């Protein structure tokens, strides 16, 4: 039923080992007022016989050993507790990214909710395990104290619930009110120009007075149930003190028990009062970390080719693209395109209308929504991951680069770092290092996190670097040529083009580029989600195709 | 700091709760401190004899004082949880309104998040000094002393020793108040790296998922948790060794406190009745001169938050002193002298500069030329919002500071092309700023800015609400509603601002054709050369400066 | 571990 203890599995000793620890403890503790009784019984009996240092000294070596083996218990534990703790955050973590790309508050959560746990818990083990052997050492004294001990706990127990539902109503409450009068300040200010245009300013300041009157009736309940809720817990503290000492009184005159006997009863009582309220204070904590952390089991239970290049041949047959939002969000159909090495080509059409999916598609980030494609003759999961996507790469549609230096920002993903100097080498052959140099290291300068070094005349050269670094046999691009400056682009893609890799290698960048316009070698545009156009832009042109039609 | 003593001023309003939970606090700790000295005499009594009545009324009395200590209890928290309340709900009043006092600039800067938690949340750690801190602190202090009292009454020989030891345990708790903190922070630290781990990833996926590169992705977090694993493992071991030294050094008193005790019980001045009440004296001692320690670090963090909300409370504002005149009629003839602004924020960079021109009651007047938008601010310099760094504006050949701020809007209004609205009922919205205004009169602004033919669509007419920054409402919609807030007011010099985003000539003409455009001045600016048509006089607007 | 205020 419940899933919150599948953790537990993997360390099941060293808890076992840490309840031993706990108990021991525990009874150790309680020599401290045991004996309490014992000396004062002996000198008021009898003379200074010598049998209190005996007696005292049991009494330091059995809470020596307490304290000592409660900091080797705890410490077992919360170290212990962080290594599953560690786990717990890279597999959930490590769900969360295996999704599709249709988002960080599912681990904070998290982080907030197993702290919240993992303490209270080390708490509920030792007050229970330490008001349980109260309860056995106490019953050991007097078996009449004891019956009227548990008699009058659940008054404690149930009373301060009772009047604590009525508080913490109230509380809600004012806090919730309290807001939205907060809320309605935020609004004025948020929009102040058009305030203090119609000389709203005093309307205003009227408007918020009213919404804290009605609030200001609210606390006057809010303060009567204070005393109420104080008087409760205060009484009932009190009403078991006297209660006992009371009933202890009419036991030990009646010769039953020894004043000494009471006296441990005493301080055994007022021990208990600290350990139920203690235990109960955080009953409330733990149930709400254990049910809200629930939610998270939901994410947490949520080929042969190893290809350092590809081979170049494409092809599709009836393939079909669609958004991740619904099956309904189709946005491309009847696809039949194919590729081989050494072809260069450009891609345009409708914003949305499935270019975006084909080019996902064709890097296999997302199974295609209808027909079939291939990839060097076999299918696309038919190689591993990560030497599948070694096999091709391509330029996103928003360029930019992670928080490191281009000497290594390059490197992702790869199994082998390529030198910071061929990295700078790389970034020199896309343009990149003109404005890498200017870095306060060159390229051993750290770039600022999400691309932020740098604007987007930068950042496409990076995307075209990091490209580069791979040199892969198939390559790609959506929406480049509006990320920097257009003849820059148009240059690297003449570049690329007027490189060797035009025949050990192939492209097809989905852009408006008029370089790879005039130069593809073939080209296919789709319209309204299907292929209705293609070719390079002269030949189109010159064949009274769209792009003769778009000269109007 | 003296900023205690401002803090302290505010609440003297409140006397009638302050004095009366104040003696309940003295009636409190004083049928505390009594029941211990009461068990003990029952214990004492209960050996050697078997008297009823000296049984019977040591308990009563001892029933009866903690029962008015109890009792005390609860009024005095009750009052001042009262008090807390009243504290709060009279600076978010005076808050918010200086911070309305303020001039637009200051807006520009500040950014509403910073002042919502200033206002919504920090006020309410100004009501925690006075009702909460202060109390905590006199309870303990008043209770730690007067417990030594009755320390000093049982046995002068056995309190000394209670004296030496102490001052050991502040001394342990104040390293660990800093040490534990300071640690903290390195925690922190290292956790509010992982969450940019985490930040990073979440922002850029698609680049990640190019490659099999959530691998690094892993291993980025895992070394990152990895320091926060072994900067946890430090502090708790430390509070774990902390707990160890603190508990042992309770036998340090107790194990040499039985052996006094024990030693004086046999020689004398010292009963077991007299001894348990130093018992369970003893415990409690230590329990409350660390809490007065401890309150100390929240003295400083409510005053320190003090600093935060009196700032703002003592911004002076920089607006010129506030107009007095306020003629009877208004020709509604505006002129233009040299005129030049720049944002304070932005300083250095005139938008507009030395610009002279001058309006008419009877005729139209058209703004054009893109500017960068920067024409926007002529909306703004008209209605005395900003003020002229250069040169000076004259509304009807007088300096428009001098007009009463209250008057002056009930003649010149203005209506953006962000039509901007405010939670609450229609009728709420169209008469919005009037001190009262009557339903017949919204219904002829209604028909007059052809917004009624819509809203009558809307459940009860007039009175249907509207969501908050009007989100229930359409932008065509919105922009009528702003139309007809500015023809309720009957105003004698009109602002439109790009009245062609929704509003069509026709539409705009019957503006233009009303008794506040009939034969009072109207400003229109726009990009198109619609506004050709009609406007008497026509002003270009390039790189800030008219042609 | 024991126990280590919010009381008015």
């Amino acid at each position: 039923v419940r899933r919150l203890l599948g953790c537990l599995g993997s360390e099941t000793r060293r808890l076992s080992l840490f309840l031993v620890l706990v108990v021991l403890s525990s009874l150790g503790e309680m020599a401290i007022p045991f004996f309490t009784g014992r000396l004062t019984d002996w000198i008021l009996q009898d003379g200074s016989a010598d049998t209190f240092t005996r007696n005292l000294t049991l009494m330091s070596i059995l809470t020596i050993a307490s304290a000592v083996l409660e900091f080797v218990g705890d410490g077992i534990y919360n170290n212990t507790m962080g290594h599953v703790h560690s786990h717990l955050q890279g597999e959930v973590f490590g769900a969360v990214l295996r999704q599709e790309t249709e988002m960080s508050r599912v681990t904070e959560d998290t982080s907030t909710l197993s702290d919240s746990l993992s303490e209270n818990l080390s708490l509920f083990l030792w007050y229970l395990v330490r008001g349980l052997c109260l309860l056995g050492i106490m019953l050991w004294g007097s078996v009449s104290l004891t019956m009227v001990t548990l008699i009058t706990l659940p008054l404690l127990f149930l009373l301060p619930k009772k009047v604590g539902k009525w508080y913490q109503l109230l509380e809600v409450q004012v806090r919730e009110s309290l807001a939205k009068s907060s809320q309605v300040a935020i609004e004025a200010l948020s929009a102040m120009p058009t305030v203090r245009s119609f000389a709203n300013e005093e309307g205003e300041a009227q408007k918020f007075r009213e919404k804290l009157q009605e609030i200001k009736t609210l606390n006057q309940k809010e303060a009567v149930a204070y005393a109420v809720n104080s008087w409760t817990t205060s009484i009932s503290g009190m009403l078991l003190k006297v209660g006992i000492l009371y009933i202890g009184g009419q036991l030990v005159t009646s010769g039953a028990v020894s004043s000494g006997n009471l006296v441990t009863f005493v301080l055994y009582q007022m021990q208990f009062t600290q350990a139920v309220e203690v235990l109960l204070s955080i009953y409330p904590r733990v149930q709400k970390a254990v049910g809200s952390s629930e939610k998270i089991f939901e994410y947490l239970d949520r080929g042969l080719l190893t290809p350092l290049h590809l081979e170049g041949l494409v092809q599709f047959q009836d393939v079909s693209f669609a958004y991740p939002n619904r099956p309904d969000v189709l946005v491309l159909q009847g696809l039949t395109f194919t590729l081989r090495p050494g072809e260069v080509t450009a891609l345009v059409g409708p914003n949305g209308s499935g270019k975006s999916t084909v080019a996902a598609l064709l890097q296999n980030l997302y199974q295609p929504t209808g027909g079939q494609l291939l990839l060097d003759g076999k299918p696309l999961p038919q190689y591993e991951h990560r030497y599948l996507h070694r096999q091709v790469a391509a330029v996103g549609q928003e360029p930019q680069v992670f928080g490191r230096s281009l000497q290594e920002n390059i490197a992702y993903g790869l199994t082998q770092k390529p030198t910071m100097e061929e990295i700078t080498a790389a970034a020199v052959k896309s343009g990149a290092h003109s404005f890498i140099s200017g870095l306060p290291q060159g390229y051993d300068t750290e770039v600022d996190e999400a691309g932020s070094q740098l604007s987007g005349g930068q950042r496409q050269a990076v995307a075209l670097a990091r490209a580069l670094i791979r040199k892969p046999c198939v390559l790609i691009l959506d929406d480049a040529t509006s990320a920097l400056d257009a003849n820059s682009q148009l240059q690297v893609e003449q570049l690329l083009y007027e490189s060797p890799e035009r025949y050990s290698r192939s492209v097809l960048l989905i852009t408006q580029h008029l370089s790879l316009v005039e130069q593809a070698d073939h080209i296919l545009f789709l319209e309204g989600g299907a292929i209705r156009e293609g070719g390079t832009h002269q030949q189109l042109m010159e064949k009274k195709g769209c792009y003769w039609a778009m000269v109007q | 700091k003296v900023l205690m003593w401002r803090l302290l001023k505010l609440s003297r309003p409140d006397l009638p709760l302050l004095v009366a939970a104040f003696f309940f606090l003295v009636l409190a700790v004083l049928g505390e401190t009594l029941i211990p000295h009461y068990s003990g005499r029952v214990i004492d009594i209960l050996g050697g004899d078997f008297d009823p009545h000296a049984f019977a009324s040591a308990i009563f009395f001892m029933c009866l004082f903690s029962f008015g200590s109890s009792l005390s209890a609860g009024c005095r928290g009750g009052c001042f949880t009262y008090t807390m309340s009243r504290i709060n709900l009279r600076i978010r009043e005076q808050l918010f309104s200086s911070l309305l006092r303020q001039d637009l600039g200051f807006f520009q800067e500040t950014k509403t998040g910073e002042l919502n938690s200033r206002l919504s949340s920090d006020t309410t750690l100004m009501s925690n000094w006075l009702p909460l801190n202060a109390n905590v602190l006199l309870r303990s202090l008043v209770k730690v002393v007067g417990l030594y009292g009755f320390m000093l009454s049982i046995s002068p020989r056995l309190t000394l020793l209670s004296l030496l030891h102490m001052p050991f345990t502040i001394a342990a708790e104040k390293v660990y108040n800093t040490r534990h903190q300071e640690v903290l922070r390195e925690i922190q630290d290292a956790v509010a790296r992982a969450g940019q781990v985490v930040r990073e990833a979440v922002g850029g996926l698609q680049t990640v998922r190019s490659f099999g590169a959530e691998e690094h992705e892993v291993c980025r977090y895992k070394e990152a948790l990895e320091q926060c694993r072994q900067l946890y493992w430090r502090r708790d071991l430390e509070r774990a060794l902390y707990l160890l030294v603190r508990r042992v050094l309770h036998l340090g008193v107790q194990m040499l406190m039985l052996s006094c005790g024990l030693q004086q019980m046999q020689d004398g001045e010292l009963t077991q009745g007299s001894l348990l009440s130093f018992m369970i004296y003893q415990e409690s001692v230590g329990s409350y001169v660390q809490t007065l320690v401890y309150i100390y670090g929240d003295m400083l963090s409510n005053v320190g938050a003090a600093e935060k909300v009196f700032s703002y409370m003592d911004r002076q504002p920089n607006l010129p002193s506030p107009g007095t005149l306020a003629p009877t009629t208004l020709q509604g003839v505006v002129k233009f002298q040299d005129v030049s602004f720049a944002y304070p924020n932005r300083p250095d960079r005139p938008v507009l500069k030395g610009l002279t021109f001058t309006l008419r009651p009877g005729e139209v007047t058209a703004l054009v030329g893109p500017n960068g938008s920067g024409k926007s601010t002529v909306a703004a310099l008209l209605q005395n919002l900003y003020q002229p760094t250069g040169g000076q504006v004259l509304l009807d050949e007088k300096p428009i500071s001098q007009y009463e701020h209250c008057y002056l809007h009930s003649q010149v209004v203005s209506v953006g092309q962000e039509p901007v609205l405010f939670s609450g009922s229609v009728r709420n919205n169209i008469a919005y700023g009037l001190q009262s205004c009557e339903d017949d009169k919204v219904m002829a602004a209604a028909q007059a800015a052809h917004a009624d033919d819509f809203i009558q669509e809307m459940e009860h007419g007039i009175y249907t609400d509207v969501g908050e920054k009007g989100s229930q409402l359409a932008a065509g919609q919105k922009q009528r509603l702003a139309i007809a807030r500015a023809l309720v007011r009957d105003p004698r010099v009109l602002i439109l601002d790009e009245a062609t985003s929704a509003l069509d000539v026709q539409c705009e003409q019957a503006l233009q054709d009303w008794n506040s455009r009939g034969d009072r001045t109207v400003l229109v600016i726009a990009h198109r050369l619609q506004t050709v048509q009609r406007a008497h006089q026509i002003l270009v607007l390039q790189e800030g400066k008219l042609q | 571990l024991p126990a280590v205020e919010q009381e008015y």
